[PDB]
């Protein structure tokens, strides 16, 4: 069990994994030069959380631009969530976006396509 | 298969027939028919087991194939999503560039563009020795256009001037909006002698324009001052000399085009 | 087997007894022995072909395994290369973003962009230790230009002053519109002695402007105050010193440049 | 007509055309149930009247039992050919996969009737 | 003593004369099944004919092609021959628990064996 | 049996010259449907490598490449690497403008797994 706090930069997102809340939050643009160094600890945190009990896990995303391996990492995380959901664990995801950029919402729809857990695409209002 | 059954049946009849019971070969045939049945069971068993092993291996291989296919998909999906992110980014960059370098009313290049290009052509002149010419054009009596027909009419007039000038320019020449009713022509890698004809075609283009505003068809003239870039001189001093030539055009009566040269 | 061996031998000895030749039980014994040999031959062949089939399957599975792991690495390589392309697209994006916070009238960086650079150069004034030169530049008697000729005209003078000052700067120098007729010039990693030539050139370029209004040509001049960043102070303090210098240049007439 | 599944081969016995065609993987569970008709169909045709019989095969994998049934069918074709009946077989295969072709030459070693092992892209 | 080292495609086999045990490990896709398994059958025959001391077989086999299954059935036949003649013989079959199907295949090997035939998870 | 794909604003210009034995591509590659664009290129390359043994040359003047495009280029490169490992003479020349700094190291990544002649060339 651990709290994860990765400070954002201008090229990499801020990430906060709150173990008591059961919440993984991410904010910002994601152009990491070393994608594994950013996201490996995150995927590991999600795995540890899922293995340590059956409390729910909610992802709270305020992500902007994602480069290719960020996209790949987000799908890896979705895969873990889809497996936990198939097995009875309550998991869920909120994807916030500025309403004035509605292409973003279609991008999120693409991430949601193969997810069967609650996956809410939400404008800031 | 047909024959093994036919044979076992024939043997069955032989072994049943009472005339053979007691023969020295009867009991032998019974024993050997039995032995053959056992060998047949052994053969089928072999096959069945073998079939079982191949079913196991197959199941494993179909599992691996399914993974492979998932991976393929994943790759195609990752690439697609990423492609879309990059298209959005591309559209954003295009709009921003458009807003910084193109003039909203006329579509022409703007001052920033011009300046930027003027810097890089001065550098090109330096190294390779190829100069450009600068023609600065100012609409004569534009204020009469605006006062008689409105500023929307003058705006149409400026659009038509822009279209006309761009139509008589070579493909690498640059016609920019320089001011409210001023335009800067940059002819790169061009000398005055070669500029003369192009410039005169540009001025014919503007002169013969007729912009319809309701019941009237407007015509205009432009003054224009033109210079050549003198090497060892900043692009701003080039612009200044083109501008002073424009001033002389304007003072000398309009619909004029004055060149500036250099007394040694 | 061994009982099967003994039975086959006993049977073959029976079959070799000519007294039974032709007898139906002899025929059936012979047919069953022959069918036994034939089944053994058939089995040898079946097993050989089947062995080959599953050898093929074994190699096909090993090939699919290799393909699967090469697929994993290919996804990682595609993503790596793509990320680098997108890094170039991002550098473009940030350039344009910063290139759109420009003074609408002159196209120069605005006050905000000036403050942002000022803070960035204050920090580099610490870590690398080379300070910057700050000049505050003001158009002389601009109010007269506006009163005589109009605001439109004044505005144009400012657009052309921006053109002329920008033309005389070196690669890393920065020219911004502080506000009104006031501009700010920033020369990073420079010190006054190197500054003088560039600042003379910038005043020249303002001096030799001949801005048309209709059929007349305007001449304008600029006063300018200059100083140096004294590290650890705030940009603000540095500005203020440049501003006091400029006020001194205006006190001593027009078209002047005092250092502080 | 036997519809193929993922583990069974698709089989078609054209009475008029005189053609037995077979396609796909063969890992049947109950091999007799599947291949006994085919053998019954084959011998019913061979006894019916002197029309030529052509086998059009593109099998992929054959388990042990399936190999045994294929040799039964080939035995029928051989005894037919020995009596003058015109019978032929052609085995197509993907060229990238040589291994199947030998295996097909293995099936052919005891056949004296037309047995063509044909590649395709 | 019989010792044949295992390959990528053939099993490691150890026939220990002193403890009286044949052990086999690995996959079995032999190119020449005769050359491989003939030595094994011969060793088993010579041991069974030499003198009433018990034979146990300790098999860690994985995949078996068709001719390998035939060779195994030959060997089991010789073991049941010895067993019905009073010779103490037996076998255990070791298999990975997570592979369901190896157990059922081993049972099918056992079905006509009357000597101790123990199938073993690990 | 040539291949001609005219180069739009968002998709590259592609010329497969059959008897010259040369695949040439120029421009940005942001294709909306990457299959439609590169499937005929991959088929053309496959046709050429199968039809005989004449040598194949890639000559590229490419600019920005989105992710599906990078993938397809790697597919093409895999075809070339396979033909090279079987004796076929194949070669690639990647042209870039020297101003772009980073382009070269992108190309170098493209070439890391390539045994055949892969030339990266600055061209002003
Ligand atoms: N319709 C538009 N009018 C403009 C635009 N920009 C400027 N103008 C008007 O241009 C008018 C041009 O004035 P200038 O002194 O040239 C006056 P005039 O045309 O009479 O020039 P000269 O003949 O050259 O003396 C001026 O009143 C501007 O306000 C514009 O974008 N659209
Ligand atoms: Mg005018």
């Amino acid at each position: 069990m651990s709290d994860l706090h990765i400070p954002g930069t201008q090229s990499t997102p801020a990430i906060q994994g709150d173990w008591q809340a059961g919440r993984l939050s991410m904010q910002g643009d994601s152009y990491p030069e070393n994608s594994y160094e950013l996201f490996g600890q995150v995927i590991d945190w999600v795995e540890r959380f899922l293995a340590d009990g059956q409390r729910p896990l909610e992802l709270d995303l305020r992500l902007l631009y994602l480069n290719t391996s960020s996209i790949k990492a987000m799908m890896d995380i979705l895969d873990l969530l889809e497996e936990a959901h198939q097995g009875g664990r309550p998991v869920s995801l909120r994807w916030h976006y500025d309403r004035r950029n509605e292409r973003v919402a279609e991008l999120a729809e693409e991430f949601r396509e193969d997810c069967s857990f609650p996956f809410a695409i939400q404008a800031h209002d | 298969m047909s024959r093994e059954r036919e044979l076992d049946a024939w043997i069955d009849g032989l072994l049943a027939d009472p005339q053979f019971h007691g023969h020295p070969l009867h009991q032998a045939l019974a024993r050997l028919r039995q032995q053959s049945l056992e060998q047949l069971v052994r053969l089928e068993r072999i096959a069945r087991i073998s079939d079982g092993f191949q079913s196991m291996a197959r199941e494993q291989n179909l599992s691996l194939s399914e993974r492979y296919h998932k991976q393929l998909r994943r790759l195609e999906k990752v690439a697609r999503i990423s492609d879309r992110y990059q298209q959005m980014m591309r559209d954003l960059n295009l709009a921003l560039k458009e807003a910084s370098i193109r003039d909203p009313l006329t579509g022409l290049p703007n001052r920033r563009m011009l300046l930027e290009r003027l810097r890089e052509e001065n550098e090109r002149s330096q190294r390779h020795g190829q100069s450009y010419v600068l023609a600065m054009l100012d609409v004569d009596f534009f204020k009469q256009v605006n006062d008689t027909w409105g500023h929307d009419s003058g705006d149409r007039v400026l659009v038509e001037i822009a279209r006309a000038m761009e139509s008589e320019l070579r493909e690498y020449d640059l016609c920019g909006r320089w001011g409210g009713e001023e335009f800067l022509l940059l002819l790169p890698q061009t000398r005055l002698q070669d500029a003369g004809p192009v410039l005169e075609r540009v001025r014919d283009s503007v002169r013969t324009l007729a912009v319809r505003v309701g019941t009237e068809a407007l015509s205009v003239t432009a003054s224009v001052g033109v210079t050549e870039h003198r090497i060892g001189e900043t692009y701003s001093q080039t612009v200044n000399r083109a501008d002073a030539a424009l001033l002389d055009a304007k003072r000398s009566g309009r619909d004029k085009c004055v060149f500036a040269a250099l007394p040694p």
